[PDB]
């Protein structure tokens, strides 16, 4: 498990490539030591601080039809973008997003 | 600077006459807004009395240019070529204020002293253009170009349910609505 | 300078004559501050000789959208247009003070050269202008819409109780609490 | 710029003529002024020619609305409106330099071309500003009404002791 | 500032008259753009209504000497001096927007009181400046000189298909979404 | 900036027309000085020609009113009011350049069209302007009143021994 | 700006007509150019009408004295003082591109009303600058002094190759392989 | 801007016409730059055409009051009014480029209606202004008074030798080697 991933400098996640797609790592004495049988978690906030927001600047006839999951999830799903690398993205099995 | 706030959430303001300058501006900022994001809409706010012709289809063009949606407001008025900005919009969020009106008119142009065979050129473009205007107005609306031709004879001025009846926009704002919020 | 501090505890001064530019400055910053903080309340200070009226109907439409109460203070004078924003605020909320006029009359307008019919299609949209103009002073006040006909068609100066009994006015303000 | 500092000495200057824009900068100053501190006195310096009626009406109420003292410096001299603002000040605050002019005034105005019924209204709304200028200068001297109406019809011009005689200010200041 | 981002990305406009101020502001920015990056393509984008014929030639001269290929985007109107602007740039990247006008006439000059000798002298100049003009307009495309003389003689408007068959153009964008 | 550079030090130029503008601005000035450092002086440039006779007495009572010391040096010329504000600093430090030149004369007035009685009181109060104009003069010289009457009916123009000797100014500098 | 980047690669315009402030920043720009670097060359590119034949004196004089060597293009156009700048610069470094023109004429002046003695003196000094200039522009060209003095009679424009021949520049450039 | 850096280095550069904003400027930077060094030297450029009188007066004595020597260098002309600031300058460093030109008359002035008296007193002024201008000629100059006054009638031209002979100025620059 990962807590808080966004609170890292994103680099260290880069390391997590090769574990994410050829399930291995290697320690600084060559050794390898595999990952294969392991669930990884990676637990975050990103894209949640509008949460409690109404409405967005400027004219607006009728109102957003969508859920605050929906915009949430847009959002989440765009700041993990921002954030993260393609090819880190990539590798990862599920993005769930929590109501 | 509230300027700055609105362009930060992609709304390009256009609040004065339509000529070189202004359409220069607009053509460049569509464009800064659509390399900053393929995928956010933009929203133009109009309260300009026309303009020039040339300026009115270059920002045309970009408008129909850019991948993004646009969405028109008309605000105030749109008396000659913002008209045709706000029809020009994507359908379905083509809005304009309650207590807003759009004017629509033929074009009015004038011509320096010449010879006969320059007169007669530029009467030729003159109706050209106003043919492109009045295919601009029939595409980007409801009513047939006929109807278009034989409104846009005289200063024809049309409130925001009379737009909407008309085709020009697609809802009128009354008030400021909160979203579901329903988890 | 003081301007920049009066927007930050949302106040907006409308001193100079209504045009397009001065109106867009205006609906621009009530835009900002919706954004802002759209709770509390925005407060808007007439000191106006009147303008035009495509940039009243403007700045009167995007202060009713807007989701936050109006507070609107008449200072000096509130003349024509100035008198229409001031009376457009959020009920109990429009006060002036003590010593001010408010003077409301019929639309103005010039028209150029030009043939007869253009010159009917102008008369219609102005005497159209008018009816608006009553209709929305007839909305935000508490005097018959026929009284108001009477009155505006002359020049009609009130002063701070004569606009409060006229139901222009909430409440005058006089010192400090 | 002297004037930002001479700002937070809490020291404002009216030394142009009593228009929209000066009424709206003085009225936004002070209450800036009341804002930052709503205990000490505000400092109004007058060296104006006059200006509208407006302007002085919306200036008079902004200074008589806030708490904080308006202590009124007259230099060169105050006419019309410039008059009537000094005369506004906190008791035992208006003090001006000694050779100073203080000139009162009864309204000028100008019209364009218009109807009889227009004329008459006018008429009204000028006699009505001359009625409240005479309240105004009644209400903040010592000098009876009818007096000082009697006095407005031609120009009169008062020095500082003349001024102190008619009760507009409070003591002449000549050197600290 | 949007024209300091599109100046950021090789991005030159030209909607003023062209004047000799212009001139020297475009050729600055010109040189500018070579000398950051001599071998990247750098587009220029059209919308002005013509100018005095120095500064045209003082303007086509930078865009020659210039290595990097030149794109010339039309927006607008280009009349005069801006239709040869737009016609010089690197062929297969000259570009208008669907509804756009060229316009195209000879060259037009006022000059002062003056002796007989001064006004020959001054025809003369008038004339070779109007040689060179259809010299520059038929070397840039696809009509012969003669058609050019014909064409020139008076107003001559063309949109962006009559410019295209005309071969001041290459091509008209419609729009992003069909290529 | 050398303005700010001198106006840091302790200098204030006028070498503009005397007007309301200009008034205000050297009353921020030395308002400005004043509260920086109440115990140290005041230098003030001359080169300029006469102005509004109503800025001369407020600059006059602004420098009579602050407690700081006001230097005068006169370059170029001081005509008019540009004479009364030399003569008008702290005695034993109004000083001039060698070339300079001192013009006096009685005051110019303007009036526009009105009846006989606003003209009559504007003809009272250019006297009352006249007036103090040579009381101002002779406080500050060592020259006769009455001597000063005759003088400034016409055009009284001094060099600086000239001005030396009428008592206006105290040293003429020459070099240091 | 591209004008501050051309300066620290030592580029100084031309593009204004010939007078005392554009002269004064002349002499600003070529004084610190000089004083910076006094080794490397300055160029100076001219899109000049014409002008005052002071500051050409003066403009010359100042270019003379610099002493690293100094380059000159005419980049649009050099008529009267913008041709004499162009055939001051430093020999076998002067240049014009290709659709360029160069203007030479006698100077033209107009004097105000006064006595025949002011007039003779304005004539005399008219006939001494004349003369100065046809002797400046010999100097720095290869045609004999008669030639130019004929030829300056009236107006006479020379295209880039005709102005290489005249000995006016030493390279036309034509593209950059 | 060149104008800062040659501000730094001890240079006022003056090519404007002389009036009473341009003396105060002088005044300003003179003293600023006697403060800030009372020993190193100051510079200053002459470009005008021109000038009123009593600004000269103001700026002749503020530039014989400062401690530096004041060396005066003269570009493409100097005349009348100039010329006195061009020969006030320091003995030994006042210095005129190869092309320049001095041009010397007699004040030239105006006065306004008025009655017989008041222009009494203006031509005496005049008549004063003009004596005192002979006065500081001589005074500068290797010239005896009566040549100055019998050649300032009228309008005199003088190139850089001329100068050099007249005593004005002290040599004539060629060029850095």
């Amino acid at each position: 498990l990962f807590d808080a991933v966004e609170k890292a400098h994103p680099d260290i996640f880069n390391s997590l490539l090769q574990i994410l797609e050829d399930g291995r790592l290697t320690d600084s004495q060559g050794r390898v030591v595999d990952f294969k049988n392991t669930v990884i978690i990676m637990t975050t906030n990103l894209g949640t601080r509008d949460i409690s927001k109404g409405f967005n600047l400027g004219f607006a006839a009728q109102g957003d039809t969508k859920s605050n999951y929906e915009r949430m999830k847009n959002k989440v799903s765009d700041e993990l973008k921002q954030h993260f690398r393609p090819e880190f993205l990539n590798r990862v099995d599920d993005v769930v997003v929590f109501p | 600077d509230p300027y700055a706030k609105l362009f930060e959430e992609r709304v390009i303001f256009l609040g004065v006459q339509i000529d070189d300058a202004s359409a220069n501006d607009v053509m460049a900022q569509l464009l800064c807004l659509e390399s900053m994001d393929p995928d956010r809409d933009i929203s133009v706010y109009i309260n300009s009395p026309g303009g020039s012709f040339t300026a009115l289809t270059a920002i045309y063009d970009t408008m129909q240019y850019v991948k993004p949606d646009v969405q028109t407001v008309c605000m105030g008025q749109a008396a000659a070529a913002a008209a045709v900005l706000l029809a020009a919009g994507t359908p379905g969020k083509r809005m304009a204020l309650p207590n807003a009106r759009v004017l629509i008119h033929q074009p009015y142009s004038e011509t320096g002293r010449g010879q006969v065979s320059d007169l007669e050129i530029a009467a030729n473009e003159i109706l050209r253009m106003r043919s492109q205007l009045e295919d601009m107005l029939a595409k980007h609306s409801t009513t047939p170009v006929e109807k278009i031709r034989e409104d846009i004879e005289r200063d024809k001025i049309l409130t925001a349910e009379d737009a909407l009846s008309y085709g020009l926009i697609d809802q009128v704002i009354s008030t400021r609505k909160m979203d579901n919020s329903s988890l």
